[PDB]
RNA sequence: GCUGACGACCAUAGCACGAUGGCACCACCUGAUCCCUUCCCGAACUCAGAAGUGAAACAUCGUCGCGCCAAUGGUAGUGUGGUUUCGACCAUGUGAGAGUAGGUCAUCGUCAGCU
RNA sequence: CCUCCUAAAGAGUAACGGAGGAGUACGAAGGUGCGCUCAGAACGGUCGGAAAUCGUUCAUAGAGUAUAAAGGCAAAAGCGCGCUUAACUGCGAGACCCACAAGUCGAGCAGGUACGAAAGUAGGUCUUAGUGAUCCGGUGGUUCUGUAUGGAAGGGCCAU
RNA sequence: CGAAAGCUAUUUAGGUAGCGCCUCGGACGAAUACCAUUGGGGGUAGAGCACUGUUUCGGC
């Protein structure tokens, strides 16, 4: 379950996710990559699933890297408390997705074992994603 | 209220806004003692033409034209009413 | 300043010649001689620092600046602007007067000499050597002393490299090894 | 910081008025300040405001 | 060192072009003393006296009796120019001495400052 | 140097009796006896040392 | 041709490295009587001077190593009108930042002095 | 009441929105003239260390700014020293802000002053918080009024 | 002809008051709006890591 070590502030402002990844588009550190090709929230808990099952079908003879860190804190009102009063605490932790990012990198292994960690990770995910090569341009 | 999270962290205050900026822009007329700009520490310098009070509001010393621009070795903003 | 007058009639032409340097002006020169009896026991006893300041007038020829914290220390109970030392610049004929003294007078009154380490110098030329006992010099006398007490003694000379600075050093017979 | 009269000496019955420490001044002050009923700098002495 | 004492003449120069009087600059070295009156605008020359002038060039220069002949002979050349009110300008030197010498020379000769 | 804040500071004659070498030099130590020099007398201090004086067995048996 | 003073400008002007310069000028430099300096110190400031040196500094010249500058094209964003699956898209106007090619070891003014 | 953000690149702009401060301090921590430059890092050095004071070399501020934050700060606004009272009186062209009541900035003029050799600078403090209308009552001044008249009481005006 | 449901303040909050917005009368007369060209300041969208933080991998 990643987070950052510690926050400048604990609470943050919604913001919106709008626009393509134009940075973190490339496969820079594996050999071969899984893209998101729809927006949205990566939390902590799809990351550390994913990361789960990629890392159970490479059995230790690959290396993964994971592009994506959860550092925007999500504020959530328990049940049974009106509208107002003050931002509710924060419970989780998401990575702002655009469509075009690399969530998850592999390299050190055979391109059948790599593509099936990588269609088992996204199956765990929010995203439709596709399974793309590393190319030098 | 299960979870107990309503969590009581009271900050609701502001202070009243200042209204600080630029008031006259460049090539307009000015009459001495116009304020020009109003803003906290030298966002902008006082050049030729214009003075400058303890609350750092730039003001025309003299009348014409205000003109805006970045001079000096430490590429400073300044304002200067030139006699136009 | 008889080292004064020997240093521009034959010391010079000497280290010149040795070092092969090729402009008279490049050759290495003392500059100044800083003594430093810093106190950290002062601003708790107020007796340590006037006595240290005493010791220094005695022994320099000069009066002392009295040299204050540049911060506040919670370790060693130090505040901003406390009196915990003393330091005296000599420089001229002052400075080379202590100079002979100290070669010819003080040196060798040190308990158990082997000689100063050439390797003390801080890489410019410029030499520090620390003197634990002070009634070294003849100045301060055993008699009527108040207490045991060190010095620091810095030699900063003109030199950019240390070897120059040590060709200097030993151009006055200074005790190294 | 307790605030105190400053009183002209010239007889006028013209005074300054200021805040102090009397903690860190006890003494009673007193300063050079002009008076406009004589038109000189005078001394003015601290006083019971 | 030049630069300190560029470091330190800044405040003076700035609030003499503040001002926008015409300025009696002083530069003095160990052999010459220079003084020049520089116009309100800061980049023309009107005015000028030195000990390379050769009236007092082969001569003790580096003195403060040369600096009173270069403020005596400045003095002149500006009322002969038209200038009347200077601001001085010591350059960051100490106003002492050299400086001073040409300076109360100069303020005796007619330049009133 | 600023006047009247210094300590004392004239000649003085210190002498290495051991290797019987003088050194004429400005100190100031208020010595006892002003023994003379060649050009005058300076207030006179005697030196122990000085810098022209300080620096198997089996077989036996 | 060079030096100095004061400016314009404020890195395409800077940094770094190397080279040249002492007739003028500049800088170191000599001494501390005198003026004036140091919470101590002629270091700095100040004065009186020329025995010495361009060593340092400074000035000038060279270069692309850094810095800085910087297109063209494309992309992002965006005003207006329309559409939309709410992501965007179309018409029109506008148009970055980053990056790339490339450029740069400045350019001028007043006055004085030596040649 | 102040600072930042929300606040959509002029101003303004709400929420029981997100974060922090104030209800002071200072006769020097104000004025001026003169002077200075910080934090760190490494090397050398008696006690002495991770870090005291001393020396050296880099160091445009990685410091400081009485205090929160923002903005600013080398002509330093940061840090010293000498002398000082401009933390002045009368005002104020002209602006900013503003429902009003208030609030803010201000060259210049007169008088007196301080510092400076001078041109000058100075009407508090880098600035933006440190605040409370009127009534009533007190106090220091004042010829303005003074219920027949002269006073006085009381009232007014200026300061507090 | 033709609003407002705003700002400021309020023992105020569904009341009231100044201002804003409506109308009528008078004064004034282009000082107004639109567009073209043009002089400005900005820190938003985007973007980016130069600062404050935060993140991953490799080298050391």
């Amino acid at each position: 379950m990643l987070q950052p070590k510690r926050t400048k502030f604990r609470k943050m402002h919604k913001g919106r996710n709008t626009g393509l990844a134009h940075r973190g588009s490339t496969v820079a550190f594996g050999q071969f990559g899984l893209k998101s090709l729809t927006r949205g929230r990566m939390t902590a808990r799809q990351i550390e699933a994913a990361r789960r099952t990629i890392t159970r079908k490479i059995k230790r003879g690959g290396k993964i890297w994971i592009r994506v860190f959860p550092d925007k804190p999500i504020s959530n009102k328990p049940l049974e408390v009106r509208m107002g009063k003050g931002k509710g605490p924060v419970e989780y932790w998401v990575c702002e997705i655009k469509p075009g990012k690399m969530l998850y990198e592999l390299e050190g292994i055979s391109e059948e074992l790599a593509r099936e960690a990588l269609t088992l990770a996204a199956a765990k995910l929010p995203f439709k994603t596709t399974i793309v090569k590393r190319t030098i341009m | 209220a299960h979870k107990k999270a309503a969590g009581s962290s009271r900050n609701g205050r502001d202070s009243n806004p200042k209204m600080l900026g630029v008031k006259i822009f460049g090539g307009q007329a000015i009459v001495a003692g116009n304020i020009i700009v109003r803003q906290r520490g030298t966002e902008f310098h006082a050049g030729a033409g214009v003075g400058m009070g303890r609350d750092h509001t730039l003001f025309a010393l003299n009348d014409g034209v205000v003109k805006f621009a970045t001079k000096g070795k430490f590429n400073r903003r300044y304002v200067m009413v030139e006699e136009a | 300043a008889r080292l004064k007058a020997l240093y521009n009639n034959e010391l010079k032409q000497k280290i010149k010649e040795e070092l092969g340097l090729d402009n008279v002006m490049q050759v290495p020169k003392i500059t100044k001689i800083t003594l430093n009896m810093g106190v950290g026991g002062a601003s708790q006893d107020k007796k340590l620092l006037e006595g240290a300041v005493a010791d220094m007038t005695a022994i320099a020829g000069q009066k002392p600046v009295v040299t204050k914290a540049r911060k506040s220390i919670a370790g060693f109970k130090i505040r901003e602007e406390w009196p915990i030392g003393c330091k005296v610049t000599l420089r001229g004929e002052q400075m080379y007067e202590f100079l002979d003294r100290l070669i010819a007078v003080a040196i060798p009154r040190v308990r158990d000499f082997r000689g100063f380490s050439p390797k003390a110098f801080d890489g410019r030329g410029n030499y520090s050597l620390g003197i634990k006992e002070q009634i070294v010099f003849p100045e301060v006398d055993f008699d009527k002393i108040d207490r045991i007490r060190g010095m620091d003694v810095t030699i900063t000379t003109s030199a950019a490299t240390d070897d120059e600075g040590r060709a200097l050093l030993k151009a006055f017979g200074f005790p190294f090894k | 910081r307790d605030k105190i009269k400053l009183v002209s000496t010239a007889g006028t019955g013209y005074y300054y008025t200021t805040t102090k420490n009397k903690r860190t001044m006890p003494g009673k002050m007193e300063m050079k300040k002009f008076d406009p009923k004589i038109r000189q700098h005078v001394l003015f002495k601290e006083a019971k405001i | 060192k030049k630069a300190a004492r560029l470091r330190r003449a800044k405040k003076t120069r700035a609030h003499i072009r503040f001002l926008g009087v015409y300025r009696l600059t002083v530069n003095r070295t160990p052999k010459h003393i220079y003084a020049q009156i520089i116009s309100p605008n800061g980049g023309e020359v009107i005015a000028q006296a030195s000990t390379l002038d050769g009236s007092l060039r082969s001569g003790a220069t580096g003195n403060a009796d040369a600096a009173t002949s270069v403020g005596q002979l400045i003095a002149e050349r500006a009322k002969a120019a038209g200038i009347t009110k200077v601001a001085f300008d010591r350059s960051g030197f100490k106003y002492h001495g050299r400086v001073k010498a040409l300076a109360e020379a100069a303020r005796e000769n007619g330049l009133e400052f | 140097m600023r006047k009247d804040i210094h300590p004392d500071y004239h000649d003085v004659l210190f002498h290495d009796t051991n290797a019987d070498v003088f050194f004429l030099t400005r100190s100031t130590v208020k010595t006892k006896t002003t023994r003379e020099y060649e050009g005058s007398e300076y207030p006179y201090y005697p030196l122990d040392i000085s810098s022209a004086s300080h620096p198997a067995s089996f077989n036996k048996r």
